[PDB]
């Protein structure tokens, strides 16, 4: 509460929010994306809170093109809950802010969809989301530049047995 | 990604102007979306973000426009290490048998059965970072293992750094603010502003280590491809501490590169050396910067930059949709040449002539010399010593240029390049009489649209990245967000699309429409003030609280 957004969109569904704060902004952000891409959304929070195999098995693949099972336990171990916890522990008062706003926007959006912009109603992983997720999803961007190129890497990396 | 910032020396207006091109995937978590952002008094700010982040990435303000291109800059080291003589789970640092760390993740996996299963996987982790294998290149075996620390894992700065961005003032004031945060994961950042300033910044967060320790701690074969390698036997081999730096290991922004110019900065993926000929950027160290050949767009837009004339919006609009095949300008005189040299000889008459109508472009009408010059390309590439001129330090701008045909295996291997190009082209099935346009497409529900546009390896400024699926090439990424921003009295002129429209769910009146338009290459306003917002005859409004 005490979140609030004035959303005006132009022409090809630009958003322009106007807010009195930071909570107020995200609140209309999370509000006008999840109302063009909450699928994506949630799609993308399964990836990075590695549960691909668990809504999908392990025969499909995430955007990035991984399999789900090795792309689940990079994210796991990418995502533990220590590391967002020290990841949430430094951020600003400010972007505390605006992350709050934007799942309680998107969360919003969520609660009265009724499908004409969301082809994916009523399927199980379509769920509210938590300041955590927009979280692994900031930390799965930061280590495209390195650890998540060798995603598969990790994921293969096994001591010798008894080889020649 | 390209980005082209214009200042004072060179602008038809003698104001700051700037061309964002990114060039990133059109699906799943990097897929850009538009929006424009005011807390009224001390933020207005629009461009577009990334899935999930309430901060504008790309965009512009009041009196700056800035934008973002991958940059060269190594952001993880390898590491490796020499493990136990006795134990390939212990490894060694300076003589001192370190055990592995293991980390176990749990997964529940859905079955053929419906059920959840759970998996359970062991992550290995030495002091620098978790152990990666790459079969046939960096092995786990009894002798040695690599290890990666990605400097990114610790940059709890990047939102703010965008926020922070978002509130800048001018060029000045963005380079105090990405300076003294160093939030930036991996890109490079060009700017321009109102009163004229052109600003390129390689200001990202990149591994640290003083200069005398990289001879010793580079390991020589796989620095020799551009992997950051490092002996993780060694403690002195650790990234280097500087109080100056916003978070221990990375480099201090004074040793990044950074040119402020009055006439233009430009990056097309290179390294930050020829951002503008006039003044190269060098000394670096190898983890941040190093002079390599430029690849073919850089060069192009070099071609168009340099010089005396001033430059209007509409040149650096036109870079963009001429869609002109830049690599086709070292090769193609050449390659005609071989064909005339040729005549007749039945293998190559039709890629000959394909080529010779062809022209040079990557427009929806375009014609199939376009798809003989890609394959031939991909030939040519893999071939040893064709150049005319070969890559020269000494004019970086322009070579490689032509084909040694006064070199008879040259001649003879350069043929036969186009003969298995040409075979390759006719037995897949394109018609006869297709353009290019007819091939390259974005599918939007049951429907195709046209996507002009081809892949940035062959010099198209508007790079457009595609893959096989059945009988078309389906467009993966490529062009994406595009603001081209000037200054007028009234406040800030932008003009762009994002080319795979707002709306990735097919029911969306914006799954498509900007598609529409890209296809046709019309850009159009960004609408900023509220004088541009009111005068749209599309304006809608709601306002929510809870
Ligand atoms: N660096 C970087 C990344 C990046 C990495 C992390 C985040 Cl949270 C935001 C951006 C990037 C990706 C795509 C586009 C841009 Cl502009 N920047």
């Amino acid at each position: 509460t005490g979140l609030a957004a004035d959303i005006r969109w132009t022409a090809y569904g630009v958003p322009h929010i106007r807010a009195k704060d930071e909570r107020g902004l995200g609140y209309g952000i999370g509000y006008a994306y999840a109302r063009d891409n909450a699928c994506l959304l949630a799609e993308e929070i399964v990836t990075a809170r590695g549960e691909r195999a668990r809504y999908f098995g392990s025969e499909g693949k995430s955007s990035a093109e991984l399999d789900n099972l090795p792309s689940d336990i990079f994210y796991a171990w990418l995502n533990q809950p220590e590391a967002l916890q020290a990841f949430w522990q430094a951020q600003t008062p400010a972007v505390r802010q605006l992350l709050e706003g934007y799942a309680a926007g998107f969360n919003r959006f969520l609660r009265e969809a009724d499908g004409k912009t969301t082809s994916c109603l009523g399927q199980p992983w379509l769920r509210a989301i938590a300041t955590d997720d927009l979280l692994r999803l900031t930390r799965r961007l930061l280590v495209e530049g390195g650890v998540g190129q060798f995603a598969d890497a990790l994921v293969a990396a096994a001591p010798p047995g008894a080889e020649k | 990604s390209n980005a082209i910032a214009v200042g004072s020396e060179r602008s038809a207006d003698g104001k700051g102007m700037l061309l964002a091109n990114p060039h990133f995937p059109w699906n799943g978590a990097m897929r850009f979306y538009q929006m424009h952002l005011t807390i009224p008094g001390r933020l207005d700010v629009m461009g577009a973000s990334l899935p999930g982040l309430p901060v504008v990435n790309i965009g512009f303000s009041r009196h700056l426009a800035w934008t973002h291109t991958v940059d060269t800059s190594s952001h993880f080291t390898l590491y490796r290490l020499a493990l136990d003589p006795k134990d390939p789970r212990r490894y060694l640092v300076d003589g001192r048998s370190l055990p592995l760390e293991e980390k176990s993740v749990a997964i529940e996996v859905r079955g053929a059965d419906g059920k959840l299963s759970r998996v359970e996987h062991k992550v290995y982790q030495s002091i620098y970072g978790p152990l990666v294998v790459w079969p046939g290149k960096l092995d786990w075996n009894r002798s040695e293992a690599y290890a990666l620390r990605d400097a990114n894992l610790e940059n709890t700065r990047v939102l703010q750094q965008w926020y922070s961005i978002n509130q800048a003032s001018d060029v000045a004031d963005l380079r105090r603010r990405v300076e003294a945060l160093q939030g930036i994961p991996w890109v490079n950042t060009l700017a321009a502003d109102e009163q004229g300033n052109a600003l390129y910044m390689n200001q990202s967060v990149v591994p640290y280590l003083k200069p005398e320790l990289i001879p010793a701690c580079a390991i020589p074969q796989l620095v020799a491809e551009g992997l950051p390698a490092l002996q993780g036997q060694d403690s002195r081999c650790a990234w280097s501490r500087d109080p100056a730096a916003a978070q221990a290991g990375i480099t201090p922004a004074a040793q990044l590169p950074v040119l402020l110019r009055r006439d233009f900065v430009q990056n097309s993926n290179d390294s930050a050396w020829l951002t503008n000929p006039a003044s190269p950027l060098q000394g670096f160290s190898p983890l941040v910067s190093q002079e390599k050949p430029i690849g073919p767009r850089a060069r192009y837009a070099l071609s168009r930059l340099q010089g005396k004339q001033p430059l209007e919006a509409k040149t650096l609009e036109e870079m963009v949709t001429a869609n002109h095949v830049f690599s086709a300008d070292q090769v193609l005189p050449d390659l005609l040449r071989l064909c005339r040299d040729n005549q007749g000889e039945k293998s190559l008459a039709r890629a000959c002539a394909a080529l010779a109508q062809w022209d040079r472009g990557a427009n929806l009408d375009s014609g199939s010399g376009f798809v003989y010059f890609q394959r031939f390309m991909q030939r040519f590439a893999e071939l040893d010593g064709a150049w005319k001129e070969p890559f020269d330090a000494q004019r970086p701008l322009d070579t490689p240029q032509g084909i040694a045909l006064d070199r008879p295996q040259v001649a003879t291997q350069v043929r036969q390049a186009l003969a298995d190009a040409a075979a390759e082209v006719e037995k897949s099935g394109i018609p006869d009489g297709a353009r290019w346009g007819d091939l390259q497409v974005s599918t939007r529900g049951q429907e195709r649209i046209a996507i002009p546009g081809g892949d940035g390896h062959f010099g198209v400024y508007n790079a457009i990245q595609s893959v096989r699926k059945g009988d078309h090439l389906e467009v993966v990424g490529g062009t994406s967000y595009i603001q081209l921003v000037t200054f007028p009295e009234e406040g800030p002129k932008a003009r762009g699309l994002l080319a795979f429209s707002q709306s990735s769910d097919p029911r969306s009146p914006h799954y498509r429409d900007q598609t529409e338009l890209f296809s046709r290459q019309q850009w159009q306003t960004l609408p900023f003030s509220d004088r541009q917002i009111d005068a749209d005859p599309q304006l809608q409004r709601l306002s929510i609280r809870e």
